[PDB]
């Protein structure tokens, strides 16, 4: 029965007992039930209840915590275990870069309720760090005791009467978060002894454990928050300051506006400087005079006028209410106090904790808001754009929590003024693009101005002042045209819809009208209703719109636009092309060559040449095309005015086609792809309709276009023998003015061609060109159409003249050398 | 072996022998012997936590006497993360018994196994957030065996707790068997409730610190970021290349590249012939969502071990060692933030298996995202290749870096606005080089005013001074011929060639020419070009131009006002006056606020007279037209602040403002009985003379009512015509009732309106100065001759009225 | 394997089928002195 | 109330003098292709 000698016997009962009842030995613990811990006696020693004791501070690490209830329950039972009374956890912050240490739980003593052993923010005791074993504490890191505290150096007694109490003796000891220190719990007095014991230290020490890793807790949530927000904020204004480029005011007021919760402030407010550092001449002379006696009231340390232009506050606290002051007055309740200004003066991040206790500043005293709204808490710092110079000053009033700024705070505001300042770059750069833009506008108007036909020399052709008697733009259309066909010459007689065509008879003056008339043998002026006045204001513009350079002159480009109309009409290139597009090869051919300085794309590249740097490729081609649609895009000198949106569409594309296409280093790219085409010409047998596979095919007709500029370009080499060589010399002349130029300006050798002392080469170094360029693109149109046979003659002819020159040179080389 | 009878034997025994187990401290019975035990325990586990958190080391003592209590097999913590939306629970600690120590159930992080939202109840608690006991494992509808097969192991009773920060689940625990029992009797159901609520407190405080450092790490770099991105305005690439350098040591990465995708939207005219040309291929590979292609220009790769090592490939290959995975180029395919958990033992890229240099690198985890301009256009993919921890990437790793390249690409504005800005500057440059092309005079036209290539065989800029004054001695007019000397001087009657020569002359007469060494060349193009320079409109233009700086001219010679100025500021002055109306359109400064022109915009106040200075000074800027160029720093200074006091006085508005303080000036000129005194005392002082001087200007373009009548009614007729043009020209532009001096129709009502100007804005100018000094009274008088002729005229016309009234 | 729980290599998951990336998140950031200024108004100035 | 610290209002400072702000912050950031037989032939003219 009773003969159970094993559990009679030590150490087996115990292995059977854990594996049945332990479980409901440990469950009923950490369950609800309140400590066996008798606190009436007061030397317990803690023999076995020490158990009890601790499994009560294990019992409230279940996952709802606020930090408060459970050290505040812990101090209560340290109270009993250090036999002394009235502890108190100074909690730790920091202002300013200097640290405070501020109570938070006072008078804690066993059997006492949490709600009178708590202070609000409010009315909380903020000792310095520099004095007191408090701060000898806080400094030292480690727990000190000093009994009898009136013969104990670094005493301060300012609470000890204003609680009337004695504080006998006093034990503290700090809790570290990793080497910061977050909290210092103090113990004054001892109940029943003299001084605190050394086993009092350990034993603060030992029971200590469970409170310095719960506050660790709290903290870490607060620093988690903190760090959250400030990644917020610098994140939702990336976004405000990145969607336009705008000024400074609208900015700053968006990028503000829409990161008004993560700072939790009942109110802010925003302040901006007049930035002018220097007065106006007219402004300074009455100063000096005697009149308006100068400024002598604060500036900044930059050296400006401190003068707050405009104030926009937020309101929160309350109902919503952004609102903005233009020129505020010096009385606004946020410049009523000095804060603002003395912050403008100086740049300090001014942080106060206290209005009433205020001194300097004196701030308001007064409800401000309808509700009790008074401001306690305030933080001001200043905006510097990159170079130490403030634009700005934000303040931020009363938190919504309650208590003082800190440091953790204070780094929250203190990186988004910061980002204010960087982002001035943005305010910046947006009045020098508008006045940038403003200042290209004008001149681009003085150039136009510049190259236009005016009233006084419009009558020079087109002329109603007398034989009318009154300006063009009054006369009627059907009554303008009878005063130009006495005036522009005969396309039969003057010899201009045929290859062989030399203008150096004719006067300067002529060639408008040539080119004048050249429209109306197209029949194309009176289709499409352009006008005849802009018409030939236009044409007469082009001719102004020429430089005076020896070759690239108003001469060259009509001799292109003659060579294109010649290879429409007599040439039978009209079959593809519609009449639309002869109207846009005409004018394209009449101005590809608009505005030529007189130097190749290779000086543009070689000079930097601003031209050079805004376009990338074809540089001259490119300036000339967005040069000559400038001049048409204007009202009285355009003629495509009435023209409906898709052929106007389609008129100015196709000028990017030829003007572009002129190119030579884009003409030798792309050269054997016309030969294809020339080559499917002539495989459409038995019949001379090849042209209407041409005429919807577009493609084809747009290489061909492509093709036609690059065969008028250089259609120098064309003419007849008494007009090729004077051109051959031009050109030659002003090859050697562009190395000239360049040999000066760059400081290198150029080509032979540009060298002035390689003249006598010219001959040899034509045939070359008139081998290599050219005698490829007239000779693939002269066996694709047989009505431009003439061009290969005039260039066959052309370079067997050449040769002789090139040869008298040789035999005069030979026989000086022979000579030697 | 009893059964239940037991029960009365083990507590009541109270231990009855004060040291029964070999040594007690005051314990009683059993009951309150487990309980000091357990407190120590639970105090020492406490006391591990302190400081230093090893969350890995306290939760395995944790777990390993958590068994026994339950008598569990086997304990094994489950971690909870989140990768690219889905949530993943990785195997940290596993198979932890008593009898074990912590190398033995740690699980490395190249060793574990991960589970899905759903596969098995250690996903269906995290999804549920809540405890589950399974009885036995074959019923449940959901369990995975994937841990059976490995494990050679066998499970047939479970039970699973999540370990929760709030809402956010921080992992999974859980005892996978129950030994002495069938199915988990309920009371260690509670128990495990609770010995497992404060080891919790440690995982989250892991948890919390963990977040803080991803966190601060975020603040960081954003930070850093905001300050590069403001330094200055650069391309993308610099840009790009500065902001990701500059943050490297807080990304915790090994290897980490950016590439840039071309931005050639629509191909050029003659781009895509070859195409439709029978030939060149039209491209087929992957393409851009928004519609560009993919193609990488420049790729910039960072390397963080070993050495920096930083480098840029130009023009990547096919074959880079970042472009090859393939997973660079999916992500420009469509916009995804890519992440992988084992890149070698994937299909879908082609991640090398082997080592890459002799370090032996090997790519574990990748992490690519794009970088999009807040266009929703894809600007670059930035990949970052492994983690300095070892551990795969996180969700907190995505937002962070997500961040950054969000920041990244919104701050492309900066880059575009820099683009902009230099096309502007360049075609600001372009349009300064056509106008002072079209302004300055050509060497073929220069010689009307200097014949060299007649007198001499060389060009006009290859002469000495000495033999290009002696063609100027002879062509320029003397002083008496043109009388340039008196305040009558007729303008209409000389052609405006003459008007150079004359100009040219008066600069002479200074002895200003000769002073401060000026070459004759550039001073003849200059004055030719700044005659070039005026419009062709009907009043402001070169002619009157001219005129104001004769009238100056005469009254600082003829005057003695040029006593208080010394020579050099008398060259400063008829050089400032002679430009001050260069660029006139005819509208005067109000049609420039009404019109919108792009004047307003530019200048603020004195629109018109503020645009003029800039362009005076624009056209003596460069050589061989600039007349300043051998006047030190000092003068030259000099001349421009006198030039910007001068050419800006002369408007009308400031005129009304500032006469007082003349007024003032010339009454203090009376107090001093030595006219000869008051020239020492007003040669020295700065603003006085300044105000004078200002006066002035302002005193001589109000010129012309103080010519004799005969010029005065054709200068008058003038100017009434171009205020007619301007208010023609007003009320169809702006469609408004122009004032009644700007009504053509109100001609009639002209000499009125002529004797209201002189009594109102002249008379004040022609009288003090006519106090201040006797020697410029003809002006004076000749203007009160001037204003009662325009009188005689207005009381005609009111006679004529009345008449209409009285007839 | 005895050193780890019967893994090598990398981590290993109970999962075939196609990866799912991030969707990215494109939601969560989105008069000077006069005695009567006007008697020089009918003139050009102002 | 019994307020405990026995003090209401505003926090009390033991020691009063001018207000000290904090100085601004800047040690960290602001530490300062033709297809060709020969290409040498379209350079002999002004091409290429
Ligand atoms: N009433 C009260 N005063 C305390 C308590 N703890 C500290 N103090 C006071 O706070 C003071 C802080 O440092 P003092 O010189 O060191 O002396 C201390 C005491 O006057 C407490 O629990 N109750
Ligand atoms: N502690 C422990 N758990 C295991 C072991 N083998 C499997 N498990 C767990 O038991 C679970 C049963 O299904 P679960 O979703 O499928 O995933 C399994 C693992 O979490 C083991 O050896 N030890
Ligand atoms: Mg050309
Ligand atoms: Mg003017
Ligand atoms: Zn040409
Ligand atoms: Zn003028």
């Amino acid at each position: 029965e009773v003969e159970k000698f094993l559990d009679s016997n030590v150490s087996f009962a115990k292995q059977y007992y854990n594996l049945r009842y332990r479980a409901k030995v440990i469950s009923d613990l950490l369950g609800p039930r309140e400590a066996a811990v008798d606190f009436s006696n007061y030397h317990a020693l803690n023999s076995v209840e020490e158990s009890e004791i601790i499994f009560d501070l294990l019992r409230d690490f279940q996952d709802n915590l606020q930090a408060e209830k459970c050290v505040f329950n812990v101090m209560k039972k340290l109270c009993f275990l250090l036999q002394a009374d009235r502890m108190s956890l100074f909690m730790y912050r920091a202002r300013n870069g200097i640290a405070e240490l501020a109570t938070r739980l006072f008078n804690v003593h066993k059997d006492a309720v949490l709600e009178e052993c708590l202070v609000a923010p409010d009315s909380e005791i903020v000792f310095p760090l520099d004095m007191g074993v408090v701060g000898h504490v806080a400094l030292s890191k480690k727990i000190v005791n000093v009994p009898n505290t009136e013969e104990d150096e670094h005493f301060c007694d300012f609470v000890d009467t204003l609680t009337e109490y004695q504080t006998k003796n006093i034990l503290a000891s700090p809790i570290m978060n990793g080497k910061d220190v977050v909290a210092i719990i103090m113990v004054v007095n001892k109940v029943d002894g003299p001084h605190f014991t050394e086993n009092d230290e350990e034993i603060l020490l030992k029971y200590l454990n469970f409170a310095n890793l719960i506050m660790k807790v709290f903290h870490l949530s607060y620093l988690h928050n903190c760090e959250t927000r400030r990644g917020q904020i610098l994140l939702w204004s990336g976004s405000k300051v990145f969607e336009e480029l705008t000024d400074i005011e609208r900015q700053f007021h968006k990028a503000l506006y829409t990161v008004r919760a993560f700072l939790n402030c009942d109110r802010y407010s925003v302040g901006l400087l007049d930035m002018t550092k220097q007065k106006e001449f007219f402004d300074v002379w009455p100063v000096l005079m005697g009149e308006a006696p100068p400024y002598a009231g604060p500036r900044t340390p930059d050296g400006r006028e401190i003068n707050f232009y405009k104030v926009i506050d937020y309101i929160l606290h309350g109902k919503e209410d952004i609102k903005v002051i233009p020129n505020p007055p010096p009385d606004h309740w946020a410049l009523v106090s000095g804060l603002p200004t003395y912050v403008a003066q100086n740049g300090l991040i001014c942080n106060i904790m206290n209005a009433p206790s205020e001194d300097f500043f004196a701030f308001q005293k007064e409800p401000l808001d309808e509700s009790g709204w008074m401001i306690k808490n305030v933080l001001s710092m200043p905006i510097v754009n990159k170079k130490e110079e403030i634009v700005g000053v934000a303040t931020f009033y009363n938190r919504k929590d309650g208590k003082p700024f800190d440091e953790m705070d204070e780094t929250l505001m203190e990186s988004l003024t910061q980002f204010l300042g960087w982002s001035v770059l943005n305010p910046d750069t947006y009045e020098l693009m508008n006045k940038l833009e403003n200042r290209k506008d004008i001149f681009q108007d003085m150039v136009k101005y510049h190259v236009k036909c005016d009233n006084e020399e419009i009558q020079t052709i087109l002329k109603t002042r007398e034989v009318y008697g009154k300006e063009p733009w009054e006369c009627e259309e059907e009554e303008l045209a009878e005063i130009l066909q006495g005036e522009l010459p005969d396309a039969d007689k003057y010899e201009i819809n045929k290859f062989h065509f030399s203008d150096l008879p004719l006067t300067e003056l002529e060639l408008v009208k040539c080119g004048i008339q050249m429209y109306y043998e197209l029949k194309v002026v009176d289709k499409f209703h352009i006008p005849q006045e802009a018409l030939v204001r236009f044409m007469y513009s082009l001719s102004k719109g020429y430089r005076r350079i020896t070759y690239h002159n108003w001469r060259h480009g009509f001799n292109v636009g003659q060579t294109m109309f010649s290879l429409l009409v007599t040439g039978k290139l009209k079959r593809y092309f519609t009449d639309l597009e002869a109207l846009a090869m005409v004018t394209a051919a009449f101005c590809h060559d608009i505005d030529h300085r007189g130097t190749n794309n290779l000086y543009q590249m070689k000079s930097q040449n601003p031209l050079a740097k805004l376009h990338g490729s074809s540089i001259l081609e490119r300036h000339h095309l967005e040069f000559g649609k400038t001049l048409l895009r204007d009202e009285s000198l355009n003629i495509f005015q009435n023209l409906n949106r898709r052929q106007h569409e389609h008129a100015i594309h196709m000028m990017d086609i030829a003007i572009i296409a002129t190119d030579l280093a884009l003409y030798f790219k792309k050269r054997t792809m016309f030969q294809k085409i020339v080559d499917q010409s002539k495989t459409y047998e038995t019949q001379q309709e090849w042209t209407q596979y041409m005429m919807l095919d577009q493609t084809r007709k747009e290489i061909v276009m492509a093709m036609m500029m690059t065969a008028c370009d250089l259609s120098a080499i064309t003419k007849p023998w008494e007009v090729q060589s004077k051109v051959a010399l031009l050109v030659a002349a002003e090859f050697w003015e562009q190395g000239d130029l360049e040999r000066t300006v760059l400081q290198q050798n150029p080509i032979p061609m540009m060298d002035r002392n390689k003249a006598d080469e010219l001959p040899k170094l034509q045939v070359g060109f008139i081998d290599f360029v050219c005698t490829f693109v007239y000779k693939e149109f002269s066996r694709f159409h047989e009505e431009i046979t003439p061009m290969l003659d005039g260039i066959t002819n052309n370079r067997k003249e050449w040769k002789a020159l090139a040869d008298e040179y040789e035999t005069k080389m030979k026989g000086l050398e022979e000579e030697k | 072996f009893a059964d239940q009878y037991f029960g009365r034997k083990l507590s009541p025994e109270d231990v009855a022998n004060a040291c029964e187990d070999g040594c007690p401290e005051g314990c009683t019975s059993f009951r309150e012997l487990c309980q000091v035990e357990e407190s120590a325990a639970l105090f020492e586990l406490v006391q591990d936590m302190q400081e230093n958190v090893n969350m890995e080391r306290v939760v395995f003592k944790i777990l390993r006497r958590l068994c026994s209590i339950l008598h569990a097999d086997r304990c094994s913590l489950f971690m909870y993360r989140q990768r690219n939306g889905v949530a993943e629970l990785a195997t940290r600690l596993f198979s932890v018994q008593p009898d074990s120590v912590l190398e033995d159930c740690l699980v490395p992080p190249d060793s574990e196994i991960v589970f899905p939202l759903d596969i098995g109840v250690v996903g269906h608690v995290a999804q549920t957030k809540k405890m589950v006991n399974v009885q036995d494992v074959m019923e449940c509808p959901h369990f995975s065996s994937f841990a059976d097969e490995l494990t050679d192991y066998v499970t047939r009773n479970i039970l699973a707790t999540p370990i929760m920060n709030g809402k956010d689940v921080v992992a999974v625990i859980m005892a996978v068997n129950k030994l002495d029992g069938p199915c988990f009797t309920s009371e260690d159901e509670d128990v495990f409730l609770k010995y497992l609520n404060f080891g919790t407190l440690n995982l989250k405080i892991y948890h919390l610190s963990y977040l803080h450092n991803c966190e601060t790490r975020r603040g960081q770099v954003l930070l850093w970021s905001a300050n590069k991105v403001f330094e200055e305005l650069t391309d993308i690439e610099r840009q790009f290349h500065k902001a990701f350098y500059t943050v490297r040591a807080y990304l915790n990465c090994d290897r980490y590249s950016v590439g840039l995708l071309d931005m050639t939207k629509e191909k050029e005219f003659f781009d895509v012939w070859p195409v439709l040309m029978g030939e060149a291929q039209a491209y087929s590979g992957p393409r851009t969502p928004d519609g560009r292609e993919i193609l990488f220009y420049k790729v910039i790769d960072y390397i963080l071990h070993g050495k920096e090592d930083i480098k840029v490939i130009p023009s990547p290959p096919a074959d880079h060692w970042a472009l090859a995975s393939g997973l660079p180029t999916y992500v420009a395919e469509s916009g995804f933030i890519c992440n992988i958990m084992n890149a070698p033992a994937d299909e879908m890229f082609n991640f090398q298996e082997g080592p890459l240099d002799d370090s032996g690198w090997i790519v574990k985890n990748v992490l690519s995202m794009p970088i999009v301009n807040k266009k929703e256009e894809i600007v670059g993919v930035a990949t970052f290749y492994n983690r300095k921890d070892g551990k795969p990437f996180d969700e907190q790793d995505e937002v962070l870096m997500e961040s950054l390249t969000q920041f990244l690409g919104w701050s492309v504005l900066n880059t575009d606005t820099y683009d902009k800005m230099n096309k502007l500057e360049n075609r600001k440059d372009i349009a300064q080089d056509m106008v002072l092309y079209h302004v300055r005079c050509d060497r073929e036209e220069i010689q009307l005013i200097l014949p060299t290539r007649e007198r001499l065989g060389k060009e006009p800029a290859d002469c000495e001074e000495d033999e290009l004054g002696k063609i100027l001695k002879e062509v320029l007019p003397g002083p008496a011929k043109f009388d340039i000397y008196e305040f009558h001087f007729s303008d209409l009657e000389c052609t405006e060639l003459e008007l150079v020569k004359c100009g040219i002359q008066m600069y002479y007469e200074l002895g200003v020419v000769r002073k401060f060494q000026i070459p004759q060349e550039v001073l003849v193009r200059f004055l030719f070009s700044v005659s070039k320079g005026y419009r062709r409109i009907t009043y402001h233009n070169w002619r009157h131009g001219f005129n104001v700086a004769q009238t100056m001219f005469t009254l600082l010679m003829t005057g003695k006002l040029k006593s208080y100025y010394t020579d050099l500021e008398a060259f400063a002055m008829v050089t400032a006056g002679l430009c001050h109306d260069i660029d006139h359109r005819g509208t005067n400064n109000l049609y420039q606020m009404k019109s919108q022109n792009p004047l307003a915009k530019l200048h603020g106040s004195s629109i018109l007279e503020r645009h003029h200075l800039e362009f005076g000074k624009f056209l003596l800027s460069e050589e061989t037209l600039n007349i300043y160029q051998n006047l030190n720093r000092r003068q030259h200074e000099h001349v421009i602040h006198l030039m910007d006091i001068a050419i800006i006085a002369t408007d009308l508005a400031l005129y009304f403002k500032k006469r007082t303080m003349f007024q003032k000036i010339v009454d203090e000129s009376k107090n001093y009985e030595d006219r000869k005194s008051w020239v020492e005392y007003l040669s020295l002082e700065t603003t006085r003379k300044e105000i004078v001087m200002a006066m002035m200007m302002t005193a001589c373009d109000l010129s012309a009512i103080t010519k004799p009548w005969e010029v005065q009614s054709k200068v008058a007729l003038l100017v009434a015509a171009e205020f007619w043009e301007q208010g023609d020209l007003e009320r169809t532009v702006l469609d408004q009732q122009p004032i009644p001096m700007m009504d053509r129709n109100k001609a009639a009502e002209l000499p009125k309106l002529q004797v209201g100007f002189i009594d109102f804005v002249c008379t004040f100018v022609y009288k003090e100065f006519s106090r201040f000094h006797e020697e410029i009274l003809p002006m004076f008088d000749r203007l009160q001759n001037n204003r009662k002729e325009w009188k005689a005229l207005a009381d005609e016309y009111e006679a004529k009225v009345k008449a209409l009234e009285e007839d | 394997i005895r050193s780890a729980t019967r893994v090598m290599g990398g981590p290993v998951t109970p999962r075939k089928g196609p990866p799912k990336f991030k969707q990215r998140q494109t939601r969560q950031f989105k008069a000077f002195n006069h005695l009567e200024l006007h008697e020089l108004a009918q003139y050009g100035i102002i």
